[PDB]
């Protein structure tokens, strides 16, 4: 099982994108797994390989942002089983981003839900985060991307907070990262 | 949010007048300087 | 050939009007020996009401045998065990008994920035429920609305689930229609049902 870099790591220059390779069906008694890595059929050697057991091996290769956006191949040979991967050149739609205030009948609770609706995007790889007055907000969950009737994706994110914070805080921000966006970054803010 | 380096990154990633060798160097400079 | 067993649909379980059914599926049956004998056991007591049929799976050129046993709502909810025996292969399914917490249901109106356009999204927020099996559907003062998509249930840090549903319509319809309703079915609600309504005006 081979895996692409996290979309946020790829789009942000301040982050380190990693292609991951995981080996299934491995015993605890013979754990020596030799894993090689190739970038466009050229062997690289900077891969981090740690072990785990249920046994599976997670080999992590660090990659250049541009080399994934340019769609180079990334194969990991295992001994031999070989899995490659790259970025699909597909349709690209940028996301529409809306913030929905809490439902009125929730404003008499202890907690309120701030909802971010991000829709109409292609491909389905997206990153949604929350801030308030520039500080990181950690108390949130998001749905998986869902395919919409028109062939695009939408996602909801719910930032959960004490009602005190909702009433006393100046602003909250939905921060979206997607390849359809200029600079791969957009910030929507509500007061 | 460091909008500057991200925007330099983005602009350099799509700059047509740069070859793959010069692209990687510019990106690495931006990436390392910030 | 392998065998799989599937729980009934939650909407079939909660609605008395609908018949829930357990389903036993035998995949990768051979064309040479299509003889698959499948028997059903409710609490080790054999039942004889299941309808069996064979399916050609054009995806990969294989054959599939699927057995569907119609069950009664009470037996499933009381945690009775259901077992299909295929010849021998045995598979058992029973309702997972655990925490039961009713969902709270909210309808978020379209975002203001979307009212300038010609389509709008209506949002149903469903939070704090256990277990994660739930049914969300939309109506227009009773009439079925179909242009909507749900999300999968998501595990909150609370330990409960939340789910969203998006109903799409034209802005004109959103102004002309009297009201819309998010209808939720869950085992934690009174009568397994709850209806939230919103109106534009
Ligand atoms: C030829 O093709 C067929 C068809 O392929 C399928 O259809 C095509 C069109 C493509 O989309 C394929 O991608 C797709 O898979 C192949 O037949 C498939 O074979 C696989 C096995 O390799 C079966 O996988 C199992 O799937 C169940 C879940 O099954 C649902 O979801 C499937 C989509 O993933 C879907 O195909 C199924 O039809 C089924 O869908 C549900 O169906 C019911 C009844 O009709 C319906 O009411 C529902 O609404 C509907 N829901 C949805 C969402 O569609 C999964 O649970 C299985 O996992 C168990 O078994 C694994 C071992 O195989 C094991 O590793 C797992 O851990 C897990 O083990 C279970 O664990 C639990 C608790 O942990 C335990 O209680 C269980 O006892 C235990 N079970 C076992 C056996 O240990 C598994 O992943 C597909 O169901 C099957 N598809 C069909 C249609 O039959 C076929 O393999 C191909 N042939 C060749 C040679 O390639």
């Amino acid at each position: 099982f081979i895996f692409p870099p996290n979309i946020k790591d790829v789009l942000m220059i301040s982050l380190t994108p990693k292609v991951t390779c995981v080996v299934v069906d491995v015993s605890e008694d013979d754990p020596d797994v030799q894993i090689s890595w190739f970038v466009n059929n050229v062997e690289v050697h900077t891969a981090q390989t740690q072990t785990h057991r249920e046994i599976r091996v997670v080999s992590t290769l660090t990659i250049l942002h541009q080399d994934w956006m340019s769609g180079k191949e990334f194969k990991c040979k295992v001994n031999p089983i070989e899995r490659t991967i790259s970025k699909i050149k597909g349709l690209v739609r940028a996301p529409q981003v809306y913030i929905l205030p809490p439902p009125a009948e929730q404003l008499s609770r202890k907690d309120v839900s701030l909802t971010c609706l991000v829709k109409g995007f292609n491909p389905g790889d997206i990153s949604v985060e929350w801030t308030s007055n520039g500080h990181t907000e950690e108390n949130y969950k998001d749905t998986a991307p869902v395919l919409d009737s028109d062939g695009s994706y939408f996602i909801y994110s719910r930032l959960n907070m004490k009602t005190s914070k909702w009433e006393k805080t100046d602003s909250f921000s939905c921060n979206v990262r997607h390849e359809g966006l200029k600079n791969y970054y957009l910030k929507k803010t509500i007061s | 949010f460091n909008m500057q380096c991200q925007r330099r990154f983005y602009e350099a990633l799509h700059d047509p007048n740069l070859n793959e060798e010069q692209r990687n160097a510019k990106i690495k400079s931006i990436r390392d300087d910030c």
